[PDB]
């Protein structure tokens, strides 16, 4: 879907939906009185990665998967994690990610399928339950995710512009496939929120260089945009890995997805 | 879901029976459900409104895709969105848009009933490809471009100015095949093509500008699955003529070409062309209109101008220039929307 495809500057995503970082720290403390701030993170992570896995298991393309992605992530940048249940939010944002797009849609016996057998074979160590919401709860969901974007659907991705990058380069077999899982790895932190995608695709494509060793200086050096902020991008990924390495997921979810403020009930 | 979160969301909606005073005021009912002339209960403004209940329940595709697009798209000549409403209890979406009075279906009908300044069918023509380049430049089709999807406004500071609408938003797979007319069809999905494109529009701009010269549809036929229409491919060619191999060279690549050849005989349209039908109907063949107009509908989808290449045509170079507001400062002569008192 190439919709909208060079209006970034004037679209609803930089308008709106690239926010600022201490605004978004300061809306996020209500959630840090119960967690801590490398527990949220492990929060992000976590969902991040149940996300794709509900994606792959419908068979979406990556770019729905991180459409739905930052829906989630946009809904609990402004709302506390208590709001609505993470674990509906999340088969909610691909519901309504894969509507956005043309080509097929899913169903809800196949959604619901989806959330059910992805949790039980892929998450029981974090959820010892079975997923217990039904259609009627996503469809309730997704007026309240809908609504509470400010209906802001079309979402741009750092994948376009990397591959127009790597084409430049003519590095496409060299570079291409560790950058774009680069990119895919820049989904478990807040820079889809932070940057325009172009900027993180450059970061995600600096990484890659560094990594294969590949001299591309005078080809960063070529582009005009601000490198310190590229730089700063870099840190985060760079960051990121390092406590990939020191967070056991699998290990720790449980304990933390518990220490999660939870949906009070009415009187 | 947490109760407070639950009440303080419900306390601080909008809700279109709250904000818009819209009953008995309906306009328009179809597939895209049901449009209201609207005005707002507080006296803010003194603007008509219109609102348009999407047909169905939820968001389906057609909704979810007219929002993700009018939430982005920003052009004078595109219908803007103002406002969405989500109504929780019946599961309904309305949209707010500024109130079109006028649109080319009734004016069309208007003129045809008779039996119009200089510069106005130039200037809706400029203003119809001015949004649809902007759509298309943006990698946006159309896909159901008609004289009843092309707005106009009425009295107001936007006088006169076109404003599509109706974008067909939804098609699965952009497939044309997954009381209906096909005048306004290219003829390529006559003949099967399995993809909306930009040249698509393109052709129902070319039958529309054909429409606002003669006041009639140029490819008229009976009313009423198969993209083969067999009349209505008989209607473009006793217009058009039949199209030769040199004219059409990929027309064998088609899936209902060996139909066509089944069907139809060259020798049948010999005598019939675009000259000769726009003659009959009072259209100077050395005109720079028809000779855009014959751009327009060219028969080879790839051999069709583009909406830039139409807009930089010495047609809208020549007397009289087209003006922002269509009607050019005259009294507009069309009647208002009435409003649907039908159960
Ligand atoms: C009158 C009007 N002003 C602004 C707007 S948007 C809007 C619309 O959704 N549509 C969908 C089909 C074509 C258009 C329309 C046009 C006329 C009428 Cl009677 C009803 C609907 N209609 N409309």
């Amino acid at each position: 879907d190439k919709a909208m495809a060079g209006n970034f500057w004037q679209s609803s995503h930089y308008l709106q939906w690239i926010l600022d970082k201490q605004d978004l720290l300061k809306e996020r403390q209500k959630d840090l009185k119960f967690l801590s701030e490398e527990e949220y993170w492990k929060l992000q992570i976590f969902f991040t990665n149940v996300i794709q896995a509900l994606g792959e298991h419908l068979k979406l393309r990556q770019q729905v998967i991180a459409t739905a992605t930052v829906y989630f992530k946009r809904f609990y940048a402004r709302y506390s994690l208590k709001s609505i249940d993470p674990v509906l939010m999340a088969p909610t944002c691909v519901f309504l990610a894969s509507k956005v797009e043309e080509f097929g849609v899913v169903s809800n016996t196949r959604l619901i399928a989806a959330a059910t057998s992805v949790l039980k074979t892929r998450f029981s160590y974090a959820f010892p339950k079975e997923f217990p919401y039904r259609m009627n709860h996503i469809l309730e969901c997704e007026f309240y995710l809908l609504e509470l974007m400010d209906c802001c659907l079309i979402v741009y991705h750092p994948y376009r512009p990397l591959l127009q990058y790597v084409q430049d380069m003519g590095q496409e077999d060299m570079l291409l496939p560790l950058a774009w899982r680069i990119v895919n790895d820049t989904y478990r932190t807040d820079l889809c929120l932070l940057y325009p995608p172009f900027m993180i695709a450059l970061a995600c494509l600096h990484v890659a260089c560094v990594v294969q060793q590949k001299d591309a200086r005078q080809w960063f050096a070529e582009l005009s945009v601000d490198m310190e902020k590229i730089l700063e991008i870099i840190r985060v990924i760079l960051k990121l890995y390092e406590q990939w390495k020191n967070f056991d997921e699998r290990k720790e979810m449980a304990t933390i997805l518990s220490k999660m403020p939870k949906p009070k009930p009415p009187p | 879901m947490d109760y407070d979160f639950k009440v303080k969301l419900s306390s601080e909606r909008e809700r279109v029976e709250d904000l818009f005073e819209y009953e008995g005021c309906k306009v328009g009912r179809g597939t895209y459900g049901h449009v209201y002339k609207a005005k707002r209960k507080d006296g803010k403004d003194d603007k008509d409104y219109a609102l348009k209940q999407i047909e169905g329940t939820g968001i389906s595709m057609s909704a979810c895709r007219e929002i993700a697009l009018l939430r982005e798209l920003k052009h004078p000549n595109v219908i803007s969105l103002q406002k969405v409403f989500l109504s929780h209890a019946d599961r309904k979406v309305w949209l707010l848009f500024d109130y079109a009075e006028h649109d080319l279906w009734h004016i069309i009908k208007f003129h045809r009933a008779s039996k119009l300044p200089r510069g106005m069918v130039k200037s809706l023509l400029y203003q119809i490809l001015d949004g649809i380049h902007y759509l298309h430049a943006n990698w946006v089709l159309h896909r159901d471009l008609k004289p009843a999807n092309i707005l106009v406004m009425g009295e107001g500071p936007e006088r006169g100015r076109v404003k599509i609408a109706d974008m067909g938003f939804a098609r699965l797979f952009n497939s044309p095949l997954k009381v209906v007319t096909f005048w306004y069809r290219a003829p390529e999905l006559l003949l099967g093509a399995r993809h909306y494109t930009k040249a698509i529009d393109i052709w129902a701009i070319g039958c529309i500008f054909a429409e606002l010269l003669t006041s009639e549809p140029i490819f008229h036929c009976r009313q009423e699955s198969n993209p083969y229409h067999h009349d209505q491919l008989d209607r473009i060619f006793n217009v058009m003529g039949f199209p030769a191999d040199k004219d059409w060279e990929d027309i064998k690549k088609m899936p209902e070409h060996s139909t066509l050849m089944k069907d139809f005989r060259r020798n049948t349209y010999t005598n019939c062309s675009l000259i000769k039908y726009m003659e009959k109907h009072k259209v100077k063949p050395d005109s720079k209109a028809f000779h855009l107009l014959q751009k327009l509908l060219t028969m080879d989808p790839i051999k069709r101008i583009t909406s830039e290449q139409a807009m930089q045509d010495p047609y809208f170079l020549e007397d009289p220039l087209p003006t922002s507001d269509v009607f050019a400062g005259c009294q507009i002569p069309y009647p208002k929307r009435e409003f649907l008192t039908e159960e």
